[PDB]
């Protein structure tokens, strides 16, 4: 007995076959799911749920695993995910795809780091190959983004309600822009909140000048309707608050006792007046409030809510430009709850909600998703949210890339072209990649279900001629097109990160000789 | 496959669970679809806690019937939302959709791949829907046109002779609760229960009714007149927020201590009291209190030596009801004390029952809130009417919310079909097929009620399927002769919005059920 | 969750595999492990190997049936080409190795194809037309036909590939022992059936003192004396040597005294007087496996005759055929025709084993026998199993003819010769073709694995040497010049038909373990 006492350990090809096996799986778990006519899953969470979606991420999210490198190969969905949203019905399938060629030149007994070194080669290439054959749009044009939005979105099952998400997601993208930051201002899709509501009908469910909140008026008295509010938002609770320092009293006599109880009502009625001074109309904090003081802004006659999330607080303030407050005392009228356009408490069925809207140019925003089941609206936002990331990356970069596997073609000739030209051993690993960036319009073929190897021929063919880099395959006819008139179209940063994430995962891959288990630590 | 990836792992595959999950509907529309219609029987649960349904709304059911198949845990959500918006026809929905994936799973059985035919559903359900749109029928907020729709839905549930006592309560309700634009149906709809004399009587009352009562015997049990005090600020004793250790050295002081405590509840109730004795300077009006909180009982003798009626620890939606009541200003302080702050009421008793206490508001000129009282010979009936009552509610609400309104029975489907059927392939040619059994789906409304009644089916829907002439009409199907009935006529009718969001849901959920292929399981231990 | 359904509960649990996936996947993988098996198997430059087998017995292997033949592999299609390749063996020997290395080449690229989305029957039909175009092409590269039929030395120049390529380091004792072996038999019971050799194992005297004998051994006992007669004059009796008792149960009867000592008295003289008859005809030697007369053997001392003992029905079968003497049932009648003659019989000892020999000069033709010398009788049954294969190997060169060029350079003009009509073929198959055209280069790729050079280039050169008709230039066997050697002049040839069925017999592995698409497995 020596080493570890029962952790096991393996080394080399075996090792080497094994993890490219596992990814060969790993990637192949998914290949049914891109494309606009790919399929869509539905999963079973351990504790009972129901999640149902196309995104691979969150479906390998939700997977569980014992080979590492599949989970290795796991987090790299997820990371490009969170970078880039989508891709993720692809990103994965080109990973393992490029390990599974990547394998064939290991029985060639040839040494991984060159087969890496060239990898390095390729892809400098491949970001220049996109670079050439990438097309800046204006950022102003909203009917392009809206064509690419829906380019963007026509994989998912909200493509029958294209136009209202494009719309949807370009209004809330819009209206996010943070110019303190002089002309560096930055969008942040955290503002961007999303409400999801069961019933109605996806045509309800709209993009609301404001925030909406899943609580009620304290009290009856205060109005549930106005027009131009005036908003608080008190980080302090409202109430009597404890002497942190483990305050005592000792009285001695009798009218001591009823004299400090006054005091706390005191206290908070104190508090009361200093509110009503700036004349506001809303009360908002994140903490719980005295009765008796909204007694007193009932007295007032000054809408009051109670204990809200203080993420929503900053949205709240981020709907009508104010600044939260702890400090009654030190309140200040600069944030004074201007900009409100209209003040109302509907009634969703068995729920108020907080109705805030027609904020002058309102920075913050809340989607309101109105369906039929939160599994599928769930499912719907999730959608959503890579339908609003890839368009702050288009309000990232202008320069766009005519996807459908055109330009996937376009490299793969380039680096061909490449190839020839750079004699050498390496030279069979740089075509094998080329090789490997086929499949995905392969793939695609198979989603439509067509003739895979007649049309992929033809397209390489179509695409030896350099007079014609637009030429794709369309999702549904599954026939060459040229994508200026099909018009799926793709942020170049998208594909970017795609090959970068791509060959990342390849060399981590490679570089591995050997398992070791049962750490103890 | 991934099986690879994990043993413990579990998958299916497109052909596999694709008929899992419409063998799941099928079996599941299957034991439901006994309901519906005003025939179908309402099922009786018991719970491994020993407890007892008497019910037929299928969201009770699916949400109590234990079942782990995972489309009817999606199915049930659904549902669920149906019953969060409209509450019946949640029976007809479920109906609705496992039909349609069984007519759909004849054309996949079929070698047709479903992505075709869910767009044939997404052109069919627009061309119903625009139907539908059309065909509504905008009706005003007669009584009588409400009340046929409450019967209506109301016969679902229960007796005939039951909800035709159970309809005019309901109605004269909402003509009692609008403020002619929005209804909320909380505050005004107080539903309360007890097990008292019977399942009819059964009744609005006019007034209010409380779930607690007095908590002193010399307290009067009834009032003629009532001068209403709303409010939550606790008449109990309570210390100050602060640690306040204090200390005598007298047993004097102790004394002296004993009434210096009291004194701020004691100044509190005083407040009232002379706003009583300001308020009530005559001998016959009668004083009543609401506190959200509890009193004290040295308040409580306080207000007993003035012979003041005082009620404890209330629920925050009551007194709401109660300004909705009696018009009084609900509040905290007692300083800032006005008698136009006040309530009155007409009348007050306090009803005592078993071992609990009821209490009652009645005679308010204008009342504004009213409640539902359930009068129970058995608790599972009152839970039973309970869902039944809060169904033909909220039936009624969409029926004054949406101006327009469908009628019932089923002779929108056949409506449906026949326009349906009637749609040429404009479409690509093979949606028609999918349109054809979306349309073929549609008619099972009437089948099942053909079927829950007994009467064959077939011949049924061949003679309803008759659209006579030019006016072809708007024909329903007997409830009880299995004939052609004008509902519009009979007055069978329903919400529009039910309609329209159950198509809409049913729809989606087609097509995103059809639209899976394997149902994964691979979870930590 | 915890809760799946299943639309056909028709298992009651078992293996049901489906949707090309196993296919496409699982069986290829399966296939994939067995060229990973065996990928050293072959070669010259390739090594041995050894396993225990579930009884716990040892083998040292370089022949892949053999070892193919201890492994209890459960995947089903794995089996069929293990069947395969040993089926092959029982037909030509070595190449067992190779055909599995066609297997998985032919598999590699195959599912690659179908991954492709090439038609799995269209796949089968190109699979199909290619190998059968191959067998077209393939007489067309014979050269050297060896003919001369009796000669020591070309067959020993022959044999010496199929020996170098199971054994690289002793090849010239074992081409002249089995030449010795060879010439030694001729045409006697049709054509040197391989059965006619005899293989004695013996441990101990590495294996240079191993030798051959123009004879038969036994590794048995004596009960007389010891003796060589160059006149040898053998009795063979397939009946026990003794007093023929009746198969029925006939017990000897008396009825009065004088019975008991005439019964005695009479059983020997009867006994001595069948002996004696035997030993007027001269016969030296008197051979049973059956049980032996104690007096007898009394007498046979008396007569002085040799005895032999408990062989086995081919034991005598094999020692009938070298003597060309009639076995004989019936113990009396030493017939002179069906008599036995040896140039010389008698017992040595070697390696403290009893060793009854029958040494032999036979110009009618003998079936010899090869003595084995040497410490590890694992290196024995090595060493006897290549040797088996160079007499299977010679056998199947002594059916028709035609030597033709090993060391792969064959298969790279196949390859050529495919390739080219590939583009030919024009269609979807024609990437078919062209991926089993493809498919040969495993093996000198293989033989450069098992080089232990980079085989790529050597291929290219080999290639590029090939452009120029070059069909008898190949793969050299050096670390040195891990370039190129002269096959012909190397003397490196193979059998046209050993190559010829396995390539069909890899072409029918293939298709069938293509053929099949969704699987069931009942439990063990």
């Amino acid at each position: 007995l020596v080493l570890s006492q029962n952790t096991k350990r393996e080394s080399g090809r075996k090792v080497q076959s094994g993890n490219i096996n596992a990814a060969k799986t790993i990637a192949d778990i998914i290949r049914t799911c891109l494309g606009p006519k790919s399929m869509m899953k539905m999963l079973l969470d351990p504790m009972g749920g129901i999640v149902m979606t196309n995104d691979g991420n969150a479906i390998l999210r939700e997977i569980q695993v014992q080979h590492p490198a599949a989970k290795s190969m796991i987090e790299i969905s997820r990371t490009q995910d969170e970078e880039v949203g989508d891709g993720t019905t692809s990103v994965i399938i080109l990973a393992g795809e490029m390990l599974s060629v990547a394998e064939h030149f290991l029985e060639q007994q040839m040494h991984p780091t060159v087969v890496i070194s060239a990898y390095r080669k390729a892809l400098d290439d491949m970001i220049s190959t996109l670079k050439k054959i990438s097309i800046p749009v204006d950022i102003s044009d909203s009917d392009m983004m809206l064509n690419i939005i829906n380019s963007s979105i026509t994989t998912k099952a909200i493509s029958r309600w294209s136009s209202l998400a494009c719309n949807i997601a370009l209004d809330a993208v819009k209206m996010v822009q943070f110019e303190e930051n002089g002309r560096k201002e930055i969008d942040i899709k955290k503002y961007a909140r999303v409400e999801k509501i069961p019933g109605g009908i996806i045509e309800d469910s709209c993009v609301l000048r404001g925030v909406m909140i899943n609580k009620d008026v304290t009290h009856p008295r205060m109005r549930r309707y106005i027009k131009n509010p005036r908003i608080v938002l008190l980080d302090s609770s409202l109430e009597y608050k404890k002497g942190e320092s483990q305050t005592d009293i000792e009285i001695t006599r009798e009218e001591d006792f009823t004299r400090i109880l006054q005091m706390e009502e005191e206290y908070i009625q104190q508090l009361c007046e200093d509110i009503i001074q700036l004349k506001p109309d809303v009360v908002i904090t994140e903490k719980g409030i005295s009765d008796l003081a909204q007694h007193y802004l009932m007295r007032a006659n000054i809408t009051a809510i109670r204990r809200v999330r203080k993420t929503d607080n900053n949205r709240i303030a981020r709907a009508c430009g104010a600044r939260i407050v702890s400090r009654p005392e030190e309140l200040r009228e600069d944030d004074v709850g201007t900009g409100a356009g209209l003040l109302e408490i509907k009634k969703i069925g068995d729920e108020y909600f907080t109705f805030i809207t027609d904020c002058k140019d309102p920075k913050a925003c809340t989607i309101l998703l109105r369906g039929a089941s939160k599994e599928i609206l769930s499912e719907v936002e999730r959608n959503l949210q890579d339908a609003m990331q890839v368009c702050r990356n288009v309000l990232l970069d202008p320069q766009l890339v005519p996807g459908g596997g055109a330009s996937e073609m376009a490299v793969a000739h380039a680096l061909t072209e490449k190839s020839k030209a750079m004699t050498g051993v390496e030279q069979w690993p740089y075509r094998a990649v080329a090789q490997a960036l086929e499949v995905i319009p392969r793939t695609l073929i198979q989603n439509c279900g067509a003739s895979t190897i007649r049309l992929l021929t033809s397209l390489r063919a179509k695409h030896t001629q350099e007079n014609c880099e637009t030429w794709g395959v369309n999702g549904e006819t599954g026939t060459l097109v040229d994508m200026k008139e099909l018009g799926i179209w793709e942020p170049l940063a998208v594909k970017l990160q795609t090959y970068k994430t791509a060959v990342e995962t390849a060399v981590l891959l490679l570089r591995i000789d050997d398992i070791v288990s049962g750490h103890k630590k | 496959a991934v099986k690879t990836l994990n043993p413990k792992a579990e998958v299916a595959r497109a052909q596999a669970a694709l008929a899992v999950n419409i063998s799941a509907a099928r079996g599941l529309q299957d034991v439901l679809r006994t309901n519906l219609g005003p025939k179908g029987t309402m099922k009786m649960l018991v719970s491994g806690a020993g407890d007892i349904k008497l019910t037929k709304d299928g969201n009770v059911l699916l949400h109590e019937m234990q079942i782990q198949h995972p489309t009817a845990s999606l199915i049930a959500k659904v549902a669920t939302a149906q019953d969060d918006i409209t509450g019946d026809g949640t029976t007809s929905n479920v109906l609705i959709i496992g039909e349609l994936l069984k007519q759909a799973d004849l054309y996949i059985s079929e070698g047709l791949h479903p992505r075709i035919i869910t767009e044939g559903f997404e052109a069919a359900k627009e061309k119903a829907l625009q139907f539908l749109e059309e065909v509504k029928v905008s009706r005003e907020m007669d009584r009588e046109t409400l009340i046929d729709v409450a019967r209506t839905s109301l016969r679902t549930k229960v007796h005939a002779e039951l909800a035709d006592v159970l309809t005019e309560a309901v109605v004269d309700s909402i003509l009692a609760i609008k403020k002619q634009d929005e209804p909320i149906d909380l505050f005004m709809i107080e539903i309360m229960e007890m097990k008292h004399k019977s399942e009819t009587d059964t009744s609005l009352i006019r007034g209010l009714v409380l779930d607690h009562g007095a908590r002193h015997p010399d307290m009067k049990k009834r009032v003629e007149d009532a001068y209403i005090l709303t409010c939550n600020v606790s008449l109990e004793y309570e210390k100050t927020e602060v640690n306040s250790g204090f200390f005598y050295k007298s047993a004097e002081e102790r004394e002296k201590l004993v009434k210096a405590e009291r004194k701020f509840i004691e100044d509190r109730v005083k407040k009232i009291i002379e706003l009583k004795r300001k308020v009530c300077g005559d001998s016959d009006k009668g004083f009543v209190v609401i506190n959200q909180k509890g009193i004290d009982p040295f308040s409580l003798d306080a207000l007993s030596k003035e012979g003041i009626v005082a009620l404890r620890r209330a629920k925050r939606r009551n007194m709401e009801r109660l300004t909705l009541a009696c018009g009084g200003v609900a509040l905290n302080s007692f300083d800032d004390l006005s008698p136009d702050c006040l309530g009155h009421a007409g009348l007050v008793y306090e009803y005592t029952l078993g071992e609990e206490k009821f209490t009652f508001i009645e005679k308010c000129n204008n009342p504004r809130s009213v409640t539902l009282l359930i009068k129970g010979p058995n608790k599972h009936t009152l839970t039973q009417i309970k869902d039944a009552v809060r169904d033909g509610l909220r039936a009624v609400k969409n029926a004054i919310d949406d101006g327009c309104v469908v009628p019932g029975a089923g002779a929108v489907e056949v409506a449906m079909a026949e326009a349906l059927i009637k749609h040429k392939p404009s479409v690509k040619g093979r949606a028609q097929l999918g349109v054809q059994a979306f349309a073929d789906a549609l008619l099972i409304i009437p089948k099942v009620l053909a079927q829950n009644s007994g009467f064959d089916l077939q011949e049924t829907l061949v003679k309803i399927q008759a659209e006579h002439s030019e006016s072809g009409q708007l024909v329903g199907v007997d409830l009880n002769t299995g004939e052609p009935m004008v509902a519009a006529e009979v007055g069978v009718w329903d919400n529009y919005c039910v309609k329209k969001q159950l198509l809409h849901s049913c729809t989606v959920i087609a097509t995103n059920i059809l639209l899976v292929d394997e149902i994964m399981r691979a979870g930590m231990s | 969750p915890k809760a799946p359904g299943f639309a056909q509960m028709l298992k009651e649990g078992a293996k049901h595999f489906s949707g090309l996936e196993e296919a496409v996947y699982r069986n290829i993988q399966a296939c994939k492990e067995l060229a990973q098996t065996t990928r050293t198997a072959y070669g010259p430059n390739g090594m041995n190997k050894m396993v225990i087998n579930h009884l716990e017995k040892l083998f040292v292997t370089n022949d892949a049936a053999t070892i193919l033949r201890e492994l209890e592999v459960q995947h089903p299609a794995a089996k069929m080409i293990v069947m395969a390749s040993h089926m092959q063996e029982q037909e030509v020997g070595d190449g067992t190795n190779f055909v599995l290395v066609f297997a998985g080449a032919l598999l590699e690229l195959a599912e690659e194809l179908l991954r492709i989305g090439l038609s799995v029957s269209e796949v089968i039909e190109g699979y199909e037309i290619a190998c059968r175009k191959a067998h077209e092409i393939l007489p067309n590269l014979v050269c050297c036909s060896a003919k001369n039929l009796r000669d020591i030395d070309e067959v020993s120049s022959l044999l010496r590939t199929s020996i170098m390529s199971k054994q690289y380091g002793n090849e010239v004792f074992l081409a002249k022992l089995i030449a010795q072996a060879c010439v030694s038999i001729f045409p006697d019971s049709g054509h040197f059936n391989v059965d006619n050799i005899r293989v004695c194992k013996i441990l101990g005297s590495g294996i240079s003192s191993s030798s051959v004998l123009h004879g038969m051994v036994f590794k048995k006992e004596t009960e007389g004396d010891v003796t060589s007669v160059k006149d040898a004059k053998i009795a063979v009796y397939s009946c026990p040597f003794d007093g023929m008792i009746t198969e029925t149960k006939g017990t000897v009867l008396i009825k009065t005294a004088e019975e008991l000592m005439n019964f005695s008295k009479g059983e020997e003289n009867l006994m001595d007087a069948q002996v004696k008859a035997i030993a007027d005809t001269g016969a030296n030697v008197v051979v049973t496996g059956g049980k032996v007369a104690d007096m007898a053997l009394h007498y046979a001392n008396k007569y002085n005759i040799m005895l032999v003992r408990l062989n086995s029905k081919w034991d005598l079968r094999r020692l009938c055929k070298t003597v060309g003497a009639t076995a004989l049932p019936r113990l009396t009648p030493p017939v002179l025709e069906e008599m036995g003659h040896c140039d010389s019989v008698y017992l040595s000892e070697v390696g403290d084993t009893q060793v009854v020999v029958f040494k032999h000069e036979k110009e009618d033709g003998a079936i010899s026998t090869i003595v084995l010398r040497g410490s590890t009788d694992n290196l024995m049954d090595d060493i006897e199993r290549a040797v088996d294969d160079g007499v299977n190997t010679f056998k199947v060169l002594t059916r028709d003819k035609r030597l033709v060029p090993g060391g792969g350079a064959t298969e790279i003009e196949l390859a050529k010769q495919i390739t080219s009509y590939g583009e030919t073929c024009p269609g979807l198959e024609q990437y078919a073709i062209k991926k089993f055209a493809e498919a040969f280069e495993a093996i000198p790729r293989a033989l450069a694995e098992n080089s232990g050079v980079k085989a790529n280039e050597v291929i290219s050169k080999l290639y590029a040497v090939h452009q120029e008709g070059n069909k008898n230039v190949g793969l050299d066997i050096e670390a040195e010049v891990p370039a190129v050697k002269d096959m012909l002049e190397a003397g490196i040839l193979d059998t046209y038909l050993g190559k010829y069925w396995a390539i069909k017999l890899a072409t029918n592995a293939a298709v069938t373990v293509l053929r099949v698409d969704q699987i069931i497995m009942a439990k063990p």
